[PDB]
DNA sequence: GTTGTAT
DNA sequence: GATCATACAAC
DNA sequence: GATCATACAACG
DNA sequence: CGTTGTAT
């Protein structure tokens, strides 16, 4: 555990120094990062609220990625570092849960936040320290349903072939557009 | 740590979600209904301004109580989201149509931001009572709202071709859609030609239906464009800012502009122009002055002397966005599918959910009719025995065997027998008889007429051709858009 | 160059348009009522949320759909302003008794702010339903609101001591108002010992009600400023932390955080030794914060008198009776809401009274027609217009106007045999009715005992048990 | 016939919807309250000789103010470098953009706030403006709709304005020292002593 | 600075 | 949606 | 209340 | 890059 009178803004961290047990949530907004915070065991679970939505780093000047306050603030947080300062070894967390809105908009950001952690964080989840929250709002509303290691439901995000992953991102979040309509053409049941 | 751990597949995750949003935002937020020709935000605004009672009849209501509403009931996001989509169809310059009676800062053309909901009230338009006329007679299908306690319709009535006469736009997933405003009357005798003769071609509905017509005005230039894109769907177009040279006081050429394209900000130009002046992108301007009035718009770019005006003027429309293209991608979703319409297939799709809205509305209003024709003939033979009838309730000690003895003794159905015993005393006079009789013989014609048109399609037509007569007849406007070769 | 241009004097234009300020934001915006202890948005809130329909026995509603139109109704301002009250009013640390039911986040008491109003609904909550209890019997005055197509209550029923309860807050102009919070029964034990012996002293009402009670506990130390405060209408008091080195529970208004982050500062400044570490392990049922050779008790002698953990409050019992602004005892706020109480229960013992005695008078012309619906209906049946029918009636059976009307609007089903014995046993009920508000009415005392009677019925429903823990 | 002709820097404030003319004798400077007001006054103020200057909030009160808040203040700021007059030991009233500085309040009591904290500011740091009879205010019969707000407050034809003169700049002194001086007591006195409930 | 209704 | 200044009294 | 970055397609 | 319009 930690002492504190050490030294983001938001992000609320807990209270241990194991980045073997501690976890850290990438929630969406400062609306949902209130309920998490108030029930999240300030031990080994630290919250991050995404301001927005996160830009899309597969169709991104990496000349505005590293520019955007978001992405630097998740970087920040992990302490993992950056293209060759990439170290793995360093992760504050063993446990980064993507816990997004169950609207659409929320399974926007959950994809936008996949591409960013597989282009610019991949030994992370080459590591499998990246998980999804599976949610079914109060403090023990969230806490006892989500939060609560005892129960809740977690989704390790695991990659099998990275040819077809590689595919799959430059496909849907990539630059050509007629290739992506296609895909909604092909897999999609309106009717 | 965890106990019970699933595994996701990063690329199957993915496509999962990524497959959800696109969906969610093509048929469900970004392009509009081809029928009723509006998104879900913005028939959520209409309805839930039907609800809250603000017709053009009555007052206007502040803007933060009807998106507490239209938000608290139907359209589930931010209030902004709600507000600005409101404030825009009660633009002129945004909307070619206004559907929103504002009152208070509504933004101006040089991009000034309306002012803050606590300010501004607001109110359905004259015209947007034709988008919900007859709503309340079934002729539009309903489903439960996102809190699944609020019933809100999948489409509107619509009485007029929304969809053409306001064009549509446009940035959803994998697609987009881009339509122009045109005039309402042409849109309506584009309408009533595709109805009368099936086999029009798109060169016999131009003649109708010339092409797009912007609220500002302004000239489109070469027309072969706009053949193109009623017959494809796409097509590009090249709109031109109304202009005319003065001569100053001085002697010396005056650039004059009075019809920005459509979507084009005066100001962000007017910057542009400066921007190129000072950079020697251009010389020969004397002056760039906005002189334009709450009556009129008045952009002067007066010109040196020894200093052609019109080889400044297609400079300005080459390098500022003095003169732009309308790129057309008539795209509507049509069968829960988002498909690329041409102008027929759009014209189509109207006049078959005009048909719907009509017939459904001639079948409840047949169906209110002979029901209270029913009552009617209950009440009239109550009247007639009025003594026996009320000998047969007196003497009863249950409501239960007193309806059960006036059905099975004047062979009056359920309804009917509960119609007599919910009889005010008032109701027994001498001159409430012939009043009911008068009553019933008219709604003897109504169901004969409606039984007719039920029976006719020929009637059907004629009845939305007349009704759209009507809606021009009250709201068309003259052209504003020149189109040129 | 202007055509019509007048004068105004620089002082005279300044001293008018600044009076106009002062007395719309002293009498309508940041002082309570001494009556209901309401401001004018959260009366407008509660009210609004009443007319909404958003009773605790009815389901939540979104805030932006409260906030829509207690805004385009009654309170003529912000989105922010109002629902920044409402969450107010929905917090155990801001309320010792909370008027709001809110669902989702509504902030933290590390200051961390409510969510957007797109996220939270809420609704009164149950003790809340008590300030609006016979609204609708002419218990309040009623007026236009500031669109004049509406209308508001001046003021609500307020079925408990909400003032002396809740406590008032505060800047305004030219002066600021600063009340405590109190227990719910301690308070109701005051106005009834009030009402009980109107000679009692500042010692006596202290008996049943010893000091403030505030939603966070902590401890009160000293009485002398409580004492001063009740009798004269201002004073000080000192309010201590609850500690065991581990913190249970802050004084009012302090920010846990905000102590934790002014400790650190005060940890990298010399200021105080010992401070080997200083945690915050507060959970959401419990709230814990944990502060060799530093004997503790010099250090946290220290954090008391440095930090914030030892506060003091300034009592300035502040609000608006009969109009204006007055600095009020402890006797004075009692009798305050003892008056309105009485005016309340008074005011709808009236309308019960009015509405029975109409009730049976057209009841005694339904039993008049009932017993003579053979010649009721040959009137009628033979009646040349309904004007005609209505004159006829009132000739014959002597009828009034209204119970003519009633008479003619009646139901055939209801011309049966068992309806007319329904009929008198409703009004033979009302008569004792109409005999027993006029009693109440006639009798003072009763009065006295309506509220008397309803106060502990709140007592027993809604007070809680002592959270501050008064000290010497 | 003089005027502008754009291209000019300029270098005002972000806002400031100034006019079209440069003759200090005929143009407006409107102060209004917020860009809900400034849109519907930017929008039909005939844009030839009065410019509309938004500000945002309450003004700081310089009566209760440090100097080193006053030279922070951005609102201020924005407000002294639209009339191009200058600061303390620079205020020159003979190279002032406008003649006519019109206060133009909402209609409401907070209005009437804003519009003493304006007076304060112009009496405690723009004296010479007010001393030569450029500050007015308007009386309006808010955000009204375009042709409302100039048919009614803003056509000079047809509008009803107020000069502000100063009687005894003793008695003015006193006046600005009690509303708005860091002395409450006084304050508090007068409002019971002049206010009738 | 901090408290809470306001611009 | 988060964040930014400010009046107003009183510690 | 005013501002601030971003997804998304298409034309610039 | 910027701009368009519904969304976070
Ligand atoms: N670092 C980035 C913050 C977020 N940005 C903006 N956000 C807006 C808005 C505008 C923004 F510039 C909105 O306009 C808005 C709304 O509901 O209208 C919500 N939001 C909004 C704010 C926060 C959030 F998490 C989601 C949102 F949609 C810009 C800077
Ligand atoms: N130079 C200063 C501007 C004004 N600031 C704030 N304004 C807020 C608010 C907060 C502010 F920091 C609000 O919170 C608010 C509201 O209605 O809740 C309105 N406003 C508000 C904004 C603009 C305006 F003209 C009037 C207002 F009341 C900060 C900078
Ligand atoms: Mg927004
Ligand atoms: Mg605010």
């Amino acid at each position: 555990m930690k002492s504190g009178l050490e030294i983001p803004g938001k992000l609320a961290d807990c209270s241990s120094n194991n980045p073997a047990e501690t976890e850290l949530f990438i929630v969406e907004g400062d609306s949902a990062g209130g309920s998490a915070k108030s029930g999240r065991n300030r031990e080994f679970q630290a919250i991050l609220p995404i301001r927005g939505k996160i830009l899309n780093v597969e169709k991104a000047s990496m000349d505005k990625i590293l520019a955007n306050e978001e992405i630097r603030s998740l970087f920040t947080a992990m302490g993992t570092g950056f293209g060759a300062e990439f170290d793995v070894s360093k992760a504050r967390y063993q446990k980064l849960v993507l816990m997004t809105d169950a609207d659409v908009d929320g399974a926007h950001i959950r994809t936008l936040l996949l591409t960013l952690i597989y282009r610019y964080m991949k030994p992370i989840l080459e590591a499998g320290y990246v998980y999804i929250a599976q949610p079914p709002m109060d403090d023990h509303q969230l806490w006892e349903t989500t939060m609560d290691p005892e129960h809740r439901l977690m989704a390790r995000v695991s990659v099998d072939d990275a040819a077809e992953a590689d595919k799959i991102f430059d496909m849907l979040m990539g630059d050509r557009v007629e290739p992506r309509r296609e895909f909604i053409e092909e897999n999609a049941v309106y009717s | 740590q965890d106990k019970n751990l699933v595994n996701v597949n990063l690329t199957k995750e993915m496509k999962a979600s990524f497959i959800d949003y696109a969906m969610s935002v093509i048929v469900a937020r970004a392009l509009p209904d081809v029928r009723d020709g509006l998104k879900p935000v913005h028939r959520r605004i209409l309805y839930g301004m039907n609800e809250l009672g603000v017709t053009p009849d009555k007052p206007h209501k502040k803007s933060a109580r009807i998106t507490g509403d239209v938000m608290g009931k139907y359209h589930p996001h931010g209030d902004s989201s709600i507000y600005e989509a409101m404030v825009r169809m009660a633009q002129w310059w945004s909307y070619r149509y206004m559907l929103v009676d504002g009152h208070g800062n509504f933004g101006s053309m040089d991009g000034d931001s309306a002012a803050a909901q606590r300010y501004t009230e607001a109110r359905m338009s004259k015209i947007a009572l034709e988008m919900l006329r007859d709503i309340n007679k079934n002729t539009v299908d309903f489903v439960d709202n996102y809190d699944a306690n609020e019933r809100e319709p999948l489409v509107l009535p619509a009485r007029f071709p929304n969809l053409l006469v306001n064009g549509a736009t446009g940035i959803a997933v994998g697609m987009a859609t881009n339509i122009p405003p045109h005039n309402l009357g042409e849109t309506i005798d584009a309408v009533k030609l595709v109805m009368d003769n099936p086999e029009v071609t798109t060169k016999d509905l131009m003649e109708v239906l010339p092409g797009p017509d912007f609220p500002t005005g302004a000239l489109v230039m070469g027309k072969s464009g706009i053949h193109k894109a009623y017959e494809t769907g796409k097509g590009s177009i090249v709109l031109r800012s109304r202009t005319e040279i003065e001569t100053t006081k001085t002697g010396r050429e005056r650039i004059v502009v009075t019809e920005f394209p459509y979507m084009v900000n005066k100001t962000k130009v007017h910057e542009h122009i400066v921007r190129l002046v000072q950079e020697k992108r251009i010389e020969g301007i004397t002056a760039v002055r906005d002189e334009s009035n709450r009556e009129g718009v008045r952009f002067v770019i007066e010109v040196k002397r020894d200093a052609s005006a019109n080889v400044i003027l297609n400079n300005l429309f080459k390098m500022t966005q003095m003169q732009t293209n309308f790129g057309f991608n008539m795209l509507a979703i049509q069968n829960g599918i988002p498909k690329i319409l041409s102008l027929r297939q759009i014209l189509d799709a109207y006049i078959e959910h005009q048909k719907e809205v009509v017939v459904r509305r001639t079948r409840f209003d047949k169906e209110k009719a002979e029901a209270r024709a029913h009552i009617l003939e209950g009440l009239l033979i109550a009247l007639d025995h009025i003594d026996e009838v009320i000998r047969i309730i007196r003497a009863s000690e249950t409501d239960a065997e007193a309806q059960a003895e006036l059905m099975s003794k004047f062979k009056l159905s359920e309804r009917q027998s509960q119609a007599i015993l919910d009889m005010r005393l008032r109701r027994l006079t001498g001159l409430e008889r012939d009043k009911i009789q008068s009553e019933y013989d008219d709604l003897l014609a109504l169901i004969a007429d409606l039984a007719d048109i039920l029976a006719k399609p020929e009637r059907v037509s004629q009845i939305i051709k007349d009704e759209l007569d009507e809606v021009k007849r009250k709201f068309s406007d003259k052209r504003r858009t020149e189109l040129m070769v």
